[PDB]
């Protein structure tokens, strides 16, 4: 499964 | 500490040079330096404490599974017995890896988390402290696996909470918050239904919110809800 | 040495786990042990060697291009002071690679080199002594420049004299070898006319022996000739 | 320009 990217908002 | 001599806005700086080098390892040590200075995180900077370390456990991670595919196979009817090297090589694997969650952890723990008061600082920490237990418990096999799951639970739960109350359904660290708890249900949990109910909901909240946004905004949320439904898409 | 307690073949089958892993650092260090046995490797276990370091010192060129590059940038006329951190950081990666190379340079002295009397050790390990100068040639800017310069080209030299004494015109060794001392000509030396020169006889003498080899030797042969092809097609 | 793989004859 995908989890996500590290940079976020 | 060996960034104790560093200037804080000189860790910084080079944080960035290591990302465009792709010196994830380097990237990280300068973050951790700059995280010891003791001064809360702008949001860039937390990204990019999040960036270093996630490459750098990623690259552990994506071994970890390599070598614990090979070692399977050694333990299968009919394989020859080839010694302890494997296992040996993938316990080495192991523990860097656990070494770096732990200190990502620690760095949350001292003192990220507890200065952490806006919601866009304390949930993205909460989530991290979810995460690292998550990589955790994907390696975990003993007597605490148990006390490692329910210590991403925890961490996301806070973090649910938190969101849920102080963001937007769009906010990007909201969703990708939500989209990681998922994975947590899915992966490790044992709870695909748990996961596959939380990604939906997720979804259609957001798809519910965009014409709130700007442009640029609906980019940002459209593409973690397109992650969302990538993963529906694979467990249904 | 961390590796001196670790059996010989341990630290063989261990490389080959990091290598499918792709933990060239490990895979490095696990070779690195193997060599200070003080036996000699056999073909595959040189392989092992050279794609572990190859690969180790592959990233660091890689990075160190990219903050050369934005350090030239900034000592263009118009561009903002930023600090000695570009300089220090680009300093950092290269005192790394020349660090790796100094290794690998060593392990070739002590004492792999003087004891490979086979044209396929002795060439394959020259032809690393000078790519592993050629690596420092790229970075060096100081008094010992030109030392660097011809410590490679004498060791490719070496090689060569070797190379055409003793192995086919086809030899996957021979290949890398004259490629190699090639790129050396045209990217270190100021000398493409001799790279393309070296290149163009290369391939064509191996053209002419293909005639003798079998399917499997032929595709490793064509492989490499297709590599001067194109490095001859970028320069001309 | 493209130098020699690693593994080699
Ligand atoms: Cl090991
Ligand atoms: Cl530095
Ligand atoms: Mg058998
Ligand atoms: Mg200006
Ligand atoms: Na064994
Ligand atoms: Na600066």
């Amino acid at each position: 499964a995908h989890s996500s990217p590290a940079s976020x908002q | 500490g060996a960034m104790g001599s560093m200037e804080r806005a000189s860790l910084i700086q080079k944080a960035k040079l290591a990302e465009q080098a792709e010196r994830y390892e380097d990237m990280a040590a300068f973050m951790k330096g700059a995280v010891e200075k003791g001064e809360e995180l702008s949001c860039e900077e937390r990204n990019l404490l999040s960036v270093a370390y996630k490459n750098v456990v990623g690259g552990q991670r994506a071994a970890w599974r390599v070598l614990s595919s090979i070692e399977q196979k050694s333990n299968e009817e009919g394989s020859e017995e080839k010694g302890p090297e494997v296992r040996e090589y993938r316990e080495k694997v192991e523990t860097e890896l656990q070494g770096v969650c732990d200190t990502v952890l620690g760095l949350l723990d001292s003192h990220l988390i507890k200065e952490a008061g806006d919601a866009e600082s304390r949930v993205f920490y909460l989530k991290m402290k979810g995460d690292y237990y998550r990589y955790l418990a994907e390696v975990a096999t003993g007597d605490d696996k148990k006390r490692i799951i329910d210590s991403a639970r925890s961490a996301y739960q806070e973090a649910m909470d938190i969101s849920k109350k102080e963001m937007p359904p769009t906010n990007p660290i909201r969703l990708g918050l939500a989209l990681n708890f998922s994975v947590f249900h899915y992966e490790i949990a044992n709870s695909p239904e748990e996961a596959i109910s939380l990604a939906k909901t997720t979804f259609d909240e957001a798809m519910a919110d965009l014409h709130t946004l700007s442009e640029d905004s609906y980019k940002d949320s459209t593409l973690i809800m397109q992650l969302l439904r990538d993963n529906l898409t694979l467990w249904t």
